[PDB]
């Protein structure tokens, strides 16, 4: 239940947010490979 | 909060663009569970010490002299993580001081006088406190405060760090003194620029910064070094003329917030990625732009600082003085005539009504400073709050180690002269009852032990020696079921038979009951199937001659004492059934206190010693309430000891190698923290 | 009524490093 929070936070307080157009492509690389293991987190997290 | 980023200190837009650089090719290696860095940028490095204090920054690498200037309060940092400098194979922690000079400029050390002179910063060690500190004494009063007469020896000079508004002298050769690698005279490729320029006649530096800056042979055959005994030397041949040697830059961090596991945790895997050449695309000790960024180009790896060691134990003693007398300007003068008093050691309030009984009856000279384990008041004569004390041979190994000399020792026969004559030492013996008839030496598996504590001779190592022949396990807690050896961790079976209570259970001092020789003779009476003791032990504790309860039932006759080849023999003769021969007690102090130390005692054992009769109504020196406070019962007197004052000399060689096949199963943090000292 | 537990899939462990958590579930992986 703390993961779940903590993704659910995590998310949502990305789409609060900056939301900035340009990026850099390694920003771009970190930035894909961080939200989709967010989203893993709560796939999993239901689950469990 | 994702309460993993270590975030770090940068001094400039350099070190914040390898900063940057350093976190992004860390971002890669590593899982998004695990560590990241983030970069806070100031402009100095106390500005840094002072965020790490008010937790705006976590972690920042300096010298040791900056550590002395960093664990004071109210910063109270901590050193966590030093760096080796050699190759893989040999770790060097220490490094050597250099002073480079142009050739053929005509002067050797006593000749320094009025020259300029390129300082690598104020306060930093090969660059400020070992060349100030050579040439200290020779300076004109005042020395208060030390800059500004270092600001007149020399005609004009560059010292980054040092305040240009009160001295100008200092930022004479440098426009304005600035702690960064903006300025282009800061670090150690600033100030062999500084002599490169040809604006300083004198730089100083570290042994490896010309090997670094210059490649081509005929460069490195220009510049010279000058020696302690005033002849120049070529720089290659660096290893014969080094001023002094300092430890290592350090990693600090808090006290108490640390985070430390983190820090190491980062700079781990770092080091295996990043450090020593394996990716070609980043690199960890180089930069194009700057160098000497966030580490140093020397450095080849990191190593671990032990949990006990904190700053002052981490510099050692004689460079924390050296930088303590420096920065207060006393230049020493030592008459050997008088002796201050010393300041003797003691433990746990059995030990301080004692110690201060004899403070009072000495008419000055001994003085009681105690600590609450014998592991912390070793290294209390470490630092110097302390002086001497007398410990068995298992902890004068360990003190041994830390770099601690035995001066006298403890006789226990009585002779005619038994000051001038050495004794051999005592026996280790392990006693077992007549109602267990059964038992062996063979198989003592799943019976129960007694030990007088972790780490002494005739408890533990003697015993542990011969069982880890037997059982290769260093673990000693499955072989016994239960037992009783104070000092060991609570986790154990070993300290779930001991006898103290509450929270003092196996507290290894005289609060535990079950603490000692005597203590572990309780554990084999009330509780125990074995006890390790001394030889003497059963003598004096039965027959009647302990006043206590327990004691008083006790008779010789019914114990007895096993052999090593499974043979049951009776305690009056101990020379058929002994495990090893055990050295005796000794004092141990430090190096300069050697003379007055033993001066003191022959002095003072003379008053207090074995003639005096008539004990109650009177003091004692040895004579104690049967638990050996200070010092063993029947100690008669203590030996003089010449042509032998070493670890290694006084304990023998069959004793040193049973310690070091224990060496690996041994669980004292403090023989660690001496043994890191070691490259 | 109720006297036995058919499920035991919940037991679990992680590594020792803590960065990766493998479940008896499927498919025992976030990743
Ligand atoms: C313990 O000390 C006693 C007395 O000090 C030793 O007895 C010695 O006995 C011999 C007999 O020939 C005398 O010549 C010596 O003068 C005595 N004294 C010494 C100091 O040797 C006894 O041998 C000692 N025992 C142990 C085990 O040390
Ligand atoms: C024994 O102690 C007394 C106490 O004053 C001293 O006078 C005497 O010299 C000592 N004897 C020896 C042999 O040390
Ligand atoms: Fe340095
Ligand atoms: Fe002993």
């Amino acid at each position: 239940l703390q993961k779940v929070k903590h993704s659910i936070d995590q998310v949502t307080a990305l789409s609060d947010g900056v939301k900035p157009k340009q990026v850099t492509k390694n920003r771009l690389k970190e930035y894909y490979f961080n939200i989709g293991n967010y989203y893993s987190i709560f796939k999993f997290g239901k689950d469990s | 909060v994702p309460d993993k980023t270590v975030r770090w200190c940068a001094v400039s837009e350099h070190e914040a663009t390898k900063c940057q650089s350093f976190r992004d090719h860390m971002k890669s290696v590593i899982p998004s569970d695990g560590p990241s860095v983030a970069c806070v940028k100031k402009a100095s490095y106390l500005d840094c010490i002072r965020a790490i204090a008010a937790n705006e920054a976590d972690a920042v690498t300096l010298d040791a002299g900056l550590v002395y200037d960093a664990y004071l309060a109210p910063n109270n940092l901590k050193p966590v993580v030093a760096e080796f400098y050699g190759s893989k194979e040999d770790p060097q922690t220490f490094y050597y001081a250099v002073a480079v000079v142009k050739k053929d400029s005509g002067f050797q050390m006593n000749q320094l006088r009025g020259k300029k002179s390129c300082h690598t910063g104020l306060g930093r060690s090969a660059g400020w406190n070992i060349p100030i500190g050579l040439l200290y004494c020779d300076l004109p009063e005042p020395r208060k405060p030390l800059e500004k007469a270092v600001a007149n020896f020399f005609s004009g000079s560059c010292a980054p760090c040092a305040d240009g508004t009160d001295f100008p002298q200092l930022c004479q050769l440098c426009p304005g003194c600035g702690c960064s690698t903006l300025n282009q005279y800061f670090g150690y490729s600033g100030a062999f620029k500084c002599l490169k320029d040809g604006a300083g006649d004198v730089a100083f530096v570290k042994h490896s910064t010309i090997f670094e800056n210059l490649a081509n042979k005929a460069d490195r055959d220009q510049y010279e070094l000058l020696c302690l005994d005033n002849t120049r030397k070529p720089v290659d041949e660096y290893k014969d003329c080094h001023l002094a040697q300092v430890p290592s830059h350090t990693v600090v961090a808090r006290s108490m917030g640390g985070k430390e596991d983190l820090i190491w945790e980062l700079l781990n895997q770092a080091q295996e990625h990043f450090g020593k050449d394996k990716s070609k695309e980043f690199q960890l000790f180089s930069s194009p732009h700057g160098k000497d960024l966030l580490f140093k180009d020397s450095a080849h790896g990191f190593l671990k600082v032990p949990p006990r060691m904190d700053a002052k134990m981490y510099l050692g003693y004689e460079y924390v003085t050296a930088i303590r007398n420096l920065r207060e300007g006393t230049c020493p003068e030592a008459p050997t005539d008088e002796c201050k008093p010393v300041k003797w050691c003691a433990l746990s309030h059995h030990e301080r009504l004692k110690c201060d009984e004899w403070s009072v009856n000495s008419v000055g000279k001994i003085e009681c400073v105690s600590a609450e384990t014998t592991e912390d008041c070793i290294a209390k004569i470490m630092n110097g709050e302390a002086d001497a004390m007398s410990l068995d041979g298992g902890f004068v190994y360990i003190a041994g180690k830390c770099g601690l000399v035995p001066v006298l020792a403890e006789n226990y026969n009585k002779s005619d002269n038994c000051e001038d004559t050495p004794e051999a030492g005592y026996f280790a013996v392990a006693v077992v009852k007549k109602s267990a008839s059964d038992l062996t030496w063979d198989n003592l598996k799943g019976k129960k032990s007694c030990h007088t504590a972790v780490g002494r001779t005739a408890g533990w190592n003697i015993p542990m020696g011969l069982l880890y022949n037997k059982i290769n396990h260093c673990r000693f807690d499955e072989f016994f079921s239960e037992g009783c050896a104070p000092g060991s961790k609570k986790d154990s079976s070993l300290c779930k038979l001991c006898m103290g209570s509450g929270l003092n259970l196996c507290e290894p001092n005289n609060k535990e009951g079950y603490y000692g020789y005597t203590g572990a003779f309780r554990c084999l009476v009330e509780k125990g199937d074995v006890a390790f003791v001394k030889h003497q032990t059963v003598p004096q504790n039965t027959g009647g001659k302990n006043p206590d309860p327990w004691a008083k039932n006790l008779n010789e006759k019914d114990y007895e004492l096993l052999c090593l080849d499974g043979t049951r023999k009776p305690v009056e003769e101990y020379a058929n059934c002994h495990l090893a021969r055990a050295p005796n007690h000794a004092v141990v102090t430090r190096k300069d206190k050697e003379a007055c130390v033993h001066k003191i005692l022959r002095q003072q054992q003379h008053l207090f010693g074995s003639n005096v009769t008539d004990c109650s109504g009177n003091f004692c020196l040895f004579r104690s309430e049967t638990k050996d406070l200070l010092f063993r019962d029947d100690t008669v007197c203590l030996a003089k000891l010449h042509d032998r004052n070493t670890y290694e000399k006084y304990l023998g060689e069959e004793y040193v190698k049973a310690v070091g096949n224990l060496r690996k199963c041994s669980t004292s943090s403090l023989l660690e923290a001496c043994t890191f000292r070691r490259p | 009524s109720t006297n036995t537990t058919d499920n035991i899939d919940y037991f679990d462990i992680s590594d020792e490093s803590n960065y990766y958590l493998i479940s008896q579930l499927r498919p025992h992986f976030s990743n």
